[PDB]
C-alpha cells in the first residue's frame, strides 16, 4: 500500500509495451468496486488504457470479491488462456499483474469447503499445492512464449511458513 | 575510568542486544512454528470431530 | 556424417569441402622489434655493468 | 509421404480376450467402481480414459481407482479393463542417456527408450544376503564435502536445505562428478548413478537437461521426470520409479548410485492423497506409515555385495530444511529412516558463502570406509583443526587462538567450490596436505582463495605427472610427500 | 493387416494421400500462414546467416 | 531420533552385555536391514552370538523397517514370549534390547485408524495404550526367570509429552 505497487505495476507495463513492445493483462480477482473504478480511471489516465482508443497497451479484468470464490477462483485459468491468446495465440512475451496470491489461496480454500474437502493443514484444498503450482506452472517461458507472472504476494500475517 | 565505563556500558548493551536479537530470532521462529502448530492442532480437533459427525 | 543426418547431405560434404577452402586470418607478430629491444638492451646494459662495475 | 504411410503401415492392432470394470462412483480422482475384480491387487490396470491405474481398495461391494491422471477428462461409468497386472516399470539401462517421466514419459522428447524387459516395480527391500560392508568410494567431486565426509556405494542417505540452498547445485556437481567417472572405464568408476527431480518446475528440469547436454553426462545419466505437474500417485511412485530403476542395474551388477530431489515434495502428495482418501492422517497431514511409506524406498539403499553379484544402490534421501526447521516429523523420519544426512547451513549461503554445509549439523557415518585414504591422511587432521577452529570461532588474544584462527580462516576461505566444478580427490589431498601444511597460512585468507586457484592450475600444469604418481600412491609416498613440499615451497613463490 | 478391413482402409488412405502429394494432399491455408510463422521462428534460430554462405572472419590482435 | 539411540544403545550393549550370560535377545524392528547386518557381523565374530558354534546365546533379532508396520506391528509379544522361553523357563540372566518402542506404539495407530473406528488424537487405538502397558505387565523379570528388557523409545518429534 502506497508502495508505489500501481505505481511499480504500471511502470512495467509501460516497460513492457515500449521496451518490449508486449501489452499488459489485468485481471483483478476480488478486487474492490471502489479500487476497480479507481484503477479503471488511473490506468486511463497513464494512457496504457483506453476503452475506445484501440491503442491502450494493455488487457483488463477484476473480480468482485463480494462474490462467492466458487466464482472469484477460476479467473486463474481465464487470465491464462488470455496470457495464451496474446502470446501462444499472439506471439509475444507478457506477464501477468495478479493480486493476490494468497487471495488466490484463500479462493482454492473457499473451494476445498465447497468440496467438503479435508482442508489443508493451512485450511487449503487437500492438493490446494497443485493448482497453486500449477497457477505457477501454467505460465512459463515456453517456445509457445515468455509467459511472466507479476506475482503479488499477499502476506498472511507475514507468515513465510 | 568514568570514560572507560561509559564505553564499556555501552559496548555492554551492545553485546546485550546482539544476544538479545539472537535468542529472539530462534524465540520467533519457534513462535510462528508453535502458532501454526496450535492453529492445525485446533484444526485437526474440528476435522476429527466433524469425523466424529 | 551430417549429410546423412541432414537433408543438407551432399550439402554437407560441399560445405566440409568449403571449409577446406574457406580461411580464417592468421594473426601478424612483432618479436622481432621485441628481439631488438632484447639484444640493444643486452648490448648496453652488458657494457655498462663490465666497465663501471 | 509415403514414410508416414510406412508409420501407419506395420500397425500392429491385435486383439485378446478381456472384460472391463465399467466405473461406478466417480469423484476427486477416485472410482468406487464395480466389476473387473479378476484384477489383482498392486496391479496395472487401465480405464476406458486410456489412463492405467494402480490397485486403490478391492471393496467387499465396490471398487475404489487409484490412478494418476486427469479425469476431468473422464466420465462416469466407463469401462476399467481389468488388467490384473502388477504395476511394473520397465526393466533395463535404455533410460541410461535418456531422460524420461517418472512413467517412462521423455517430455524432452528425444525419442522412447524402449526397455525390452519390464521391471516388475513391485520390488521390495534388499535383505541381509548382500547386506554387508561397502567399500566403494564416491566420486563426489565435492572437494570440501567428499573430504568431509566420504561416502560408499549402497548407502541410506539424506540431504536437508531450504529455498534455492543449492541442494540443486548439489546434485548438479555430483552429476559433473559422474561425467569422469562414468568415464572411468572401470564400472566402479564408471558412474551409471541415477538422478530424478520432484516437484520442481518441467522449464527449470528442462534447464537442468540443457545443463546436461553441456555436461554430456547422459553417458553416466538416465532421468525419470516427476515435475510439479505430477500428480499425487505421480510424486508416490516417483521414489517407487526410481527404486525400480536402481533394481534393474543393481541386480544388473551396477555399482552406482540415485538422485531424487526432493522427497519431500511427494510428502506433500501423499497427504494430500490421504485426504482424498478422507483417511484421518495425523500431524503435517501425515498419515502414520509415511515412515514406512518412505521406508517402503528408502530400505533399498543396497550395497548390495557378491551375494547380489557386487552391484551397489546408493541412496541419499532429498528432503528439505524447510526454515531449517529439524522438529519436521518428516525431517524426524527423515534422519530416522537414513544412515546419514546432509544437513546445509544457510547462513553461510545467506551470508553468500557457498557451499555451505551445515558443518555443525551435518554428519554422515560413512567416511574413509569407502574412501581415498590418502586424503585421509591429508585432512583427518584438518577436519579435526577445523573442529577446533569453530572451537576457537566460538569466541570473540591466545596466539595460539590466534593462530588456530588464522587456520580456520584459510580453512574456511579453501573448503568452499563454486557450482560445475567436477574434479577427483586429487586436489582434494593435494590441498589438504597443503592446508594441513599450514605454510599459507601466513598468506591472506582472501588471497588464500585466488592463490588456490594459482597452485591448483600450477599442479594441473607440472605436478600432473607427478598428481598420477600420487594416484599410483595408493598410500602416503614420502617421496609423493617430498615431491607435495618441493612444488609447495614452488608455488609459494609463486604467491 | 489384410485381416483388417480397418487397415485396409488405412493403407488405402495411406497410399491416397502418398500418391496425391503431387498436389499438396490437404495443403491448408493456416498451415502455410503456420509454415510462414515457423520460417520465421526458423531463421530467429538459424540466424540471420544465409544457410550456405561460408563466412570469413578476418582476425586481428593488439 | 539420530540421539545415537542405536549408537549409544549399541556401544551400552557392547559394554553391559559384554558378560551377558542368560538367554539374551536384541531386536531391531523398523530398523536398518543395514543395522541387522552390521549387528550380526558384529555378535557372531563378538563371541556373545557364535561365529561358527551354536554360543549365540546373545542374538539379534531383526523387525527391520523392510517390512510393513501391519507386518512390523508383532514382534513385541514375540519378543515377550521368548524371553519368558529363555529366562521364565530357565531363571537365568536374560536380557532384551529393543528398538523401535516409537514404532510399536506408530504401527499401534497405523492400524488404529486403519482399523476403520475412531482413533486416538495421535491416532492410537483407543486400548493401544493398554496394549503397550500390559505388553510391559508381561515384559519384566519373573518369579521364573530373570529377563532383562532395554527398551529404545525414539523421541517423536522430541514431543515431550
Amino acid at each position: 500500500a502506497g508502495v508505489g505497487k500501481t505505481v511499480l505495476i504500471m511502470e512495467l507495463i509501460n516497460n513492457v509495451a515500449k521496451a518490449h513492445g508486449g501489452y499488459s493483462v489485468f485481471a483483478g480477482v476480488g478486487e474492490r468496486t471502489r479500487e476497480g473504478n479507481d484503477l479503471y480511471h488511473e490506468m486511463i489516465e497513464s494512457g496504457v488504457i483506453n476503452l475506445k482508443d484501440a491503442t491502450s497497451k494493455v488487457a483488463l479484468v477484476y473480480g468482485q470479491m463480494n462474490e462467492p470464490p466458487g466464482a472469484r477462483a477460476r479467473v486463474a485459468l481465464t487470465g491464462l488462456t488470455v496470457a495464451e491468446y496474446f502470446r501462444d495465440q499472439e506471439g509475444q512475451d507478457v506477464l501477468l499483474f495478479i493480486d493476490n496470491i494468497f487471495r488466490f489461496t484463500q479462493a482454492g480454500s473457499e473451494v476445498s469447503a465447497l468440496l467438503g474437502r479435508i482442508p489443508s493443514a493451512v485450511g487449503y484444498q487437500p492438493t490446494l499445492a497443485t493448482d497453486m503450482g500449477t497457477m505457477q506452472e501454467r505460465i512459463t517461458t515456453t517456445k509457445k512464449g515468455s509467459i511472466t507472472s507479476v506475482q503479488a504476494i499477499y502476506v498472511p500475517a507475514d507468515d513465510l511458513t | 575510568s568514568t570514560t572507560s565505563e561509559q564505553s564499556a556500558r555501552m559496548t555492554a548493551m551492545d553485546n546485550a542486544s546482539k544476544n538479545a536479537s539472537e535468542m529472539i530470532d530462534k524465540l520467533t521462529l519457534t513462535f510462528n512454528r508453535t502458532r501454526q502448530a496450535v492453529i492445525t492442532k485446533e484444526l485437526i480437533e474440528i476435522i476429527s470431530g466433524a469425523a466424529a459427525l | 556424417y551430417y549429410k546423412a543426418n541432414v537433408a543438407k547431405a551432399g550439402l554437407v560434404d560441399d560445405f566440409e569441402k568449403k571449409f577446406n577452402a574457406l580461411k580464417v586470418p592468421i594473426p601478424e607478430d612483432k618479436y622481432t622489434a621485441q628481439v631488438d629491444a632484447e639484444e640493444k638492451e643486452d648490448v648496453k646494459s652488458c657494457a655498462e655493468f663490465l666497465t663501471q662495475s | 509421404s509415403s514414410i508416414l504411410e510406412e508409420r501407419i503401415l506395420g500397425a500392429d492392432t491385435s486383439v485378446d480376450l478381456e472384460e472391463t470394470g465399467r466405473v461406478l462412483s466417480i469423484g476427486d480422482g477416485i472410482a468406487r467402481v464395480h466389476g473387473l475384480r479378476n484384477v489383482q491387487a498392486e496391479e496395472m490396470v487401465e480405464f476406458s480414459s486410456g489412463l492405467k491405474g494402480m490397485s486403490l481398495n478391492l471393496e467387499p461391494d465396490n471398487v475404489g481407482v487409484v490412478v494418476f491422471g486427469n479425469d476431468k477428462l473422464i466420465k462416469e461409468g466407463d469401462i476399467v479393463k481389468r488388467t490384473g497386472a502388477i504395476v511394473d516399470v520397465p526393466v533395463g539401462e535404455e533410460l541410461l542417456g535418456r531422460v524420461v517421466d517418472a512413467l517412462g514419459n521423455a517430455i524432452d522428447g528425444k525419442g522412447p527408450i524402449g526397455s525390452k524387459a519390464r521391471r516388475r516395480v513391485g520390488l521390495k527391500a534388499p535383505g541381509i544376503i548382500p547386506r554387508i560392508s561397502v567399500r566403494e568410494p564416491m566420486q563426489t567431486g565435492i572437494k570440501a564435502v567428499d573430504s568431509l565426509v566420504p561416502i560408499g556405494r549402497g548407502q541410506r542417505e539424506l540431504i536437508i536445505g531450504d529455498r534455492q540452498t543449492g541442494k540443486t547445485s548439489i546434485a548438479i556437481d555430483t552429476i559433473i562428478n559422474q561425467k569422469r567417472f562414468n568415464d572411468g572405464t572401470d564400472e566402479k568408476k564408471k558412474l551409471y548413478c541415477i538422478y530424478v527431480a520432484i516437484g520442481q518446475k518441467r522449464s527449470t528440469v528442462a534447464q537442468l537437461v540443457k545443463r546436461l547436454t553441456d555436461a554430456d553426462a547422459m553417458k553416466y545419466t538416465i532421468v525419470v521426470s516427476a515435475t510439479a505437474s505430477d500428480a499425487a500417485p505421480l510424486q508416490y511412485l516417483a521414489p517407487y520409479s526410481g527404486c525400480s530403476m536402481g533394481e534393474y542395474f543393481r541386480d544388473n551388477g551396477k555399482h552406482a548410485l540415485i538422485i531424487y530431489d526432493d522427497l519431500s515434495k511427494q510428502a506433500v502428495a501423499y497427504r494430500q492423497m490421504s485426504l482424498l482418501l478422507r483417511r484421518p492422517p495425523g500431524r503435517e497431514a501425515y498419515p502414520g506409515d509415511v515412515f514406512y511409506l518412505h521406508s517402503r524406498l528408502l530400505e533399498r539403499a543396497a550395497k548390495m555385495n557378491d551375494a547380489f553379484g557386487g552391484g551397489s544402490l546408493t541412496a541419499l534421501p532429498v528432503i528439505e530444511t524447510q526454515a531449517g526447521d529439524v522438529s519436521a516429523y518428516i525431517p524426524t523420519n527423515v534422519i530416522s529412516i537414513t544412515d546419514g544426512q546432509i544437513f546445509l547451513e544457510t547462513e553461510l549461503f545467506y551470508k553468500g558463502i557457498r557451499p555451505a554445509i551445515n558443518v555443525g549439523l551435518s554428519v554422515s557415518r560413512v567416511g574413509s570406509a569407502a574412501q581415498t585414504r590418502a586424503m585421509k591422511q591429508v585432512a583427518g587432521t584438518m577436519k579435526l583443526e577445523l573442529a577446533q577452529y569453530r572451537e576457537v570461532a566460538a569466541f570473540a588474544l591466545d596466539a595460539a587462538t590466534q593462530q588456530l584462527l588464522s587456520r580456520g580462516v584459510r580453512l574456511t576461505e579453501l573448503l568452499k567450490q563454486g557450482q560445475y566444478s567436477p574434479m577427483a580427490i586429487e586436489e582434494q589431498v593435494a590441498v589438504i596436505y597443503a592446508g594441513v601444511r599450514g605454510y599459507l597460512d601466513k598468506l591472506e585468507p582472501s588471497k588464500i582463495t585466488k592463490f588456490e586457484n594459482a597452485f591448483l592450475s600450477h599442479v594441473i600444469s607440472q605436478h600432473q605427472a607427478l598428481l598420477g604418481k600420487i594416484r599410483t600412491d595408493g598410500k602416503i609416498s614420502e617421496e609423493s610427500d617430498a615431491k607435495l613440499k618441493e612444488i609447495v615451497t614452488n608455488f609459494l613463490a609463486g604467491f | 493387416d489384410p485381416v483388417q478391413k480397418l487397415f485396409v482402409d488405412k493403407i488405402r488412405e495411406y497410399r491416397t494421400k502418398r500418391q496425391t502429394s503431387g498436389g499438396p494432399v490437404d495443403a491448408g491455408p493456416e498451415y502455410q500462414q503456420d509454415l510462414d510463422r515457423e520460417l520465421f521462428k526458423l531463421k530467429q534460430m538459424y540466424g540471420k546467416a544465409d544457410m550456405n554462405t561460408f563466412p570469413n572472419f578476418t582476425f586481428e590482435d593488439p
